[PDB]
RNA sequence: GUGGGAGAGGGUGGUGGAAUUCCCGGAGUAGCGGUGAAAUGCGCAGAUACCGGGAGGAACGCCGAUGGCGAAGGCAGCCACCUGGUCCACCCGUGACGCUGAGGCGCGAAAGCGUGGGGAGCAAACCGGAUUAGAUACCCGGGUAGUCCACGCCCUAAACGAUGCGCGCUAGGUCUCUGGGUCUCCUGGGGGCCGAAGCUAACGCGUUAAGCGCGCCGCCUGGGGAGUACGGCCGCAAGGC
């Protein structure tokens, strides 16, 4: 299920190895702080696997979180 | 003894048995409940009914100390947990927010044989 | 690691003539600049192994070449020794 | 000699008389371990996903420089003796991989 | 050789968050835990549940796959350093320098051994609670070695694709990882599935052969006795060959 949006398709052209940027990337992170599955995200295997490192980064750097209260229920 | 009106609910949820702290904004417990504080004893901690009894009683004690609106806070799989925020739903509490805050790690330490086949 | 101003010192060090990149000199060459360098990171390092099977080989193929060349010029093979101190 | 990017957080609770200090010691044990400023970029105090050390928020400050490679985990080192020093990443460089080409 | 690429390949040093345990403090009180049901156990010397702080060890959630890398064993937080293999493009250099490989040498999961550290969780043995006709077990409560690190041994395995290595040749289709290009597609390298010819006792295999061939190595010759005895070699021992 899920597929009523990809997060590829959602914004413009952007920097995937920019750790930095919390505006871009906060996007590809669920509602917990976990990183979105391929089906979500719409990325290709390189892709991803590079946005998987430089998110890892950008946590250590406290800029992105490493897990969220999930809310509702 | 306090007057504080506005707190937080945890609700523990195991298998076992299903306990209910409820307290101030700063988290600092005010009363408790669980399956055996009523009656129940054995397995019968670990039901959905005794869930709903704890989650009464755990209210109607906190209302005791003049308690109003709680932000509901979920810890845990099991049954009960989702009688516990249905009992909670209207005790003459008023729920505000809930949230489940159950604690997973990122691998850190080896569970039980019983618990095994993960880590 | 080796820069390519290394590499291409000794490339052009050993050349049997100007243009010369694969001649068999210039590899027991190269050949000899990585065994020596790896030997090295391995005097420390001790238990990195899967490097040392890289050394293994390279020292296998740097010998067959050197005996092929001793095969064919042996004035080229005793100069080419005596050049890089290879066998003692 | 190779091209690095650090990543410095401070405390934001800082004055600026000992916020200078930090970037002076900054400056000069980079200059010590022999690296050549390329740029710097202060983005300021900025909210941290989860609090660091106690402080919901943190001084971000950034350097793109270019140092020798042996040197590279002292420096690092070096700036993390530093008391109001919270986090250090050193990171090598990357041309920019894009999306949406 | 030049230019470029992907990667949990290896070694060293750092560092991050989650969780568990213990300790300190706050608030709170009659139970918690656990099972099919229970009991042991823990708790008024204040536990469980909740908040804040500290200490310490071990493993890295999501990404994550039908994925990748490695000769195999095997390898997964992040950062840097040191280092091995490999793929593509250019068609530049050498000019058969090749393949295999008895013995030797090295590597070799887990358990185990030696010396010294470390020890949160887990846990052979063990100590208990249950269940049972019994229960030296399954289930529950504890728990030592060990699991972790350093150095040195040990050499095994369903060490498995149960399929030795290299080269040439013999329809395609479909999914996939990674290069290049006149980039819907074509052309390399790798991982899967269905299948031509053919092979096979069958199941199945089928350009990643178990097909058609060539080279070299290892191995088999009914079952039990038995991987036993004896001898030899290796090992501190267990034991291995
Ligand atoms: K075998
Ligand atoms: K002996
Ligand atoms: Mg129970
Ligand atoms: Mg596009
Ligand atoms: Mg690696
Ligand atoms: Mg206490
Ligand atoms: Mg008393
Ligand atoms: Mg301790
Ligand atoms: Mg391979
Ligand atoms: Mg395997
Ligand atoms: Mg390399
Ligand atoms: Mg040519
Ligand atoms: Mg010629
Ligand atoms: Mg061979
Ligand atoms: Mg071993
Ligand atoms: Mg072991
Ligand atoms: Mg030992
Ligand atoms: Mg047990
Ligand atoms: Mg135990
Ligand atoms: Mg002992
Ligand atoms: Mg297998
Ligand atoms: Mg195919
Ligand atoms: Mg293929
Ligand atoms: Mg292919
Ligand atoms: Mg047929
Ligand atoms: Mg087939
Ligand atoms: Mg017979
Ligand atoms: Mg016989
Ligand atoms: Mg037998
Ligand atoms: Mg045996
Ligand atoms: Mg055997």
């Amino acid at each position: 299920p899920s597929r009523k949006a990809k997060v590829k398709a959602t914004l413009g052209e952007f920097d995937l190895r920019d750790y930095r940027n919390v505006e871009v990337l906060k996007r590809f992170l669920s509602e917990t702080g976990k990183i979105l599955p391929r089906r979500r995200t719409g990325l290709s295997a390189k892709e991803q696997r590079i946005l998987a490192k430089t998110i890892k980064r950008a946590r250590i750097l406290g800029l992105l979180p490493f897990t969220e209260k999930l809310v509702r229920k | 003894k306090r007057q504080v009106a506005s707190g937080r609910a945890y609700i523990h949820a195991s298998y076992n048995n299903t306990i209910v702290t409820i307290t101030d904004p700063d988290g600092n417990p005010i009363t408790w409940s669980s399956g055996g504080v009523i009656g129940y004893k054995g397995s019968r901690k670990g039901t959905p009914y005794a869930a709903q009894l704890a989650a009464l009683d755990a209210a109607k004690k906190a209302m005791a100390y003049g308690m109003q609106s709680v932000d509901v806070i979920v810890r845990g799989t099991g049954a009960g947990r989702e009688q516990a925020i249905r009992a909670l739903q209207a005790s003459g509490l008023q729920v505000k927010s809930i949230v489940d805050d159950t604690p997973v790690p990122h691998n850190g330490c080896r569970p039980k044989k019983k618990f095994r086949k993960a880590s | 690691p080796i820069t390519k101003e290394e590499k291409q010192k000794v490339i052009q060090e050993f050349a049997r003539f100007p243009g010369d990149t694969g001649s068999t000199e210039v590899q027991v060459a190269l050949l000899t600049l990585r065994i020596n360098r790896l030997s090295e990171h391995l005097k420390v390092h001790k238990k990195d192994h899967h490097s040392h099977r890289g050394l293994l080989m390279m020292v296998g193929q740097r010998r067959r070449l050197l005996r092929y060349l001793q095969r064919e010029d042996p004035e080229r093979y005793r100069a080419l020794i005596e050049k890089l101190g290879i066998r003692g | 000699m190779r091209r690095y990017e650090v990543n410095i957080v401070l405390n934001p609770n800082l004055d600026q008389s000992q916020l200078a200090l930090e970037k002076e010691i900054i400056q000069r044990a980079l200059e010590n371990y022999g690296a050549r400023v390329e740029k710097v970029e202060e983005l300021g105090l900025r909210r941290l996903a989860y609090p660091i050390a106690k402080d919901p928020q943190g001084y971000f400050l950034w350097y793109q420089v270019e140092m020798p490679e042996d040197r590279v985990n002292d420096l690092a080192r070096e700036l993390r003796i530093r008391d109001n020093v919270r986090r250090v990443m050193v990171v090598k460089s990357q041309e920019p991989f894009l999306a949406n080409a």
